[PDB]
């Protein structure tokens, strides 16, 4: 069968060319045959198109020797409790030039910080990946009426993944050596860490003994939350998904079971407030 | 909406290079691990009667190699990354990559490992005999 993960969200009816297709599913259906493709001297390969890639679909379930895993147990979130952060995206849909994917809008962390971003998506062009803007909407719904002015109010990704790190710096860098982000139906979030995580084999700090937590592009090196000025990207952080504990129901209801003091949902923070509360209130009581 | 690119035997793999610093290190050691090279990749139908370069703009398989959509053989569009050239040009994208038949089963990781020699255009310890 096939999986929605890189999914291509384009309009265009045709296919790509055998020489430009990514995937044999992704070969225009004209070049197919007894399973294979054929090049056919006189159809040219597309030197202009932008195809929109979807990033809804990731899976983080590899076992590879040297590299730490990602989602982590109940008992272990619960033993680096002081390293949970509530984490939530409330996502705009694209539009125009493409449509089938969503992307990151709104970025909501249990410490009440919300952070805006321009709707940015992956973009295949005849040489590579183009990482820009796209046409985007917000969803329809009047839970969703906050989100129209934030279409025109968001903060480029190399600026707002800067000020993730720096917002975990600040917050992680005396409480604990790594970060849990405590998410509810990890599928759009993980989607939105693709904008601002780096994974690879443990590291430590360039400064000190400590494991690293931050990844610079600009330097190629690596930081704690104490050394992370101005370094852009979460290196191996850790998640779990509170809604694979057996829950029915939404976030709020469920949340609403053991605290009355938090409320205002759909806004991404008081969503990551809501998930990192449920957590504790699961696990400690 | 959209049309699927990809099948679930690779969300794994593709998965974990995309958040990668090093995908080229992180292939290579996801393969070292016993994982499943990457598949779905684009295998030519030709006539196994060409030249046996290793990047042409036609399929140039010779009777011991198989040709491939040179896209569907690169780690870094397989997984919608940056490229390591520094202008972000990719050497396979729009051409064909002959591949021994003998390394056929992980066309992805053959180019990740392998370099074409600049003088008579074949791969290295693969056809090159310069
Ligand atoms: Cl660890
Ligand atoms: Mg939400
Ligand atoms: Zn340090
Ligand atoms: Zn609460
Ligand atoms: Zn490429
Ligand atoms: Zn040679």
């Amino acid at each position: 069968n096939v999986t929605g993960l890189f999914k291509d969200c384009s309009k265009v009816i045709t296919g790509l060319h055998p020489t430009q297709a990514p995937t044999h599913l992704s070969v225009d259906t004209k070049f197919k045959t007894e399973g294979l493709c054929v090049d056919i001297p006189g159809i040219p390969k597309d030197m202009t198109y932008r195809r929109l890639i979807s990033m809804m679909g990731f899976k983080m379930n590899y076992q590879v020797n040297g590299y730490p895993n990602m989602f982590i147990t109940r008992e272990e979130a619960i033993r680096h409790v002081r390293a949970w952060i509530g984490f939530d995206v409330e996502g705009c849909h694209a539009t125009r030039e493409a449509v089938g994917t969503n992307l990151p809008l709104q970025l909501g962390f249990s410490t009440g910080v919300n952070l805006v971003a321009v709707p940015t998506g992956y973009v295949d062009t005849p040489n590579n990946t183009d990482f820009s803007r796209v046409s985007a909407k917000p969803p329809p719904g009047d839970q969703f009426k906050h989100l129209i002015p934030l279409m025109y109010k968001g903060l480029p990704w190399n600026v707002v993944r800067i000020k993730i790190v720096q917002m975990l710096s600040d917050t992680l860098k005396n409480l604990s050596d790594r970060v849990v982000f405590v998410l509810w139906a990890h599928g759009f979030q993980l989607t939105s860490m693709k904008y601002f995580v780096k994974i690879g084999p443990e590291r430590t700090c360039c400064l000190c003994d400590r494991r690293a937590t931050c990844f610079s592009t600009a330097s190629d090196t690596y930081a704690c939350w104490h050394h992370s000025i101005g370094f852009d990207y979460v290196y191996n952080p850790f998640m779990i998904d509170v809604q694979q504990w057996g829950f029915t129901g939404n976030l709020q209801s469920n949340h609403d079971l053991y605290c009355q003091v938090h409320g205002n949902a759909h806004v991404a923070s008081c969503d990551a407030i809501m998930t990192r509360c449920l957590a504790v209130h699961e696990c400690f009581v | 909406a959209g049309n699927a690119t990809e099948v679930p035997a690779n969300s794994t793999v593709l998965s974990f290079c995309a958040f990668a610093v090093d995908a080229a290190k992180a292939y290579k050691d996801y393969l070292a691990s016993g994982g499943q090279p990457i598949t779905n990749c684009v295998k030519m139908l030709c006539t196994h009667t060409g030249t046996g370069q290793a990047i042409t703009v036609t399929p140039e398989a010779n009777m011991d190699q198989e040709s491939f959509g040179g896209a569907s053989c690169c780690l870094y569009c397989r997984c919608h990354i940056d490229h390591p050239n520094p202008k972000g040009f990719c050497d396979l994208k729009g051409k064909y990559v002959q591949i021994p038949t003998t390394c056929a089963n992980d066309p992805v990781g053959f180019t990740l490992k392998n370099t074409v020699c600049t003088v008579c255009g074949m791969w290295k310890g693969y056809g090159c005999s310069c």
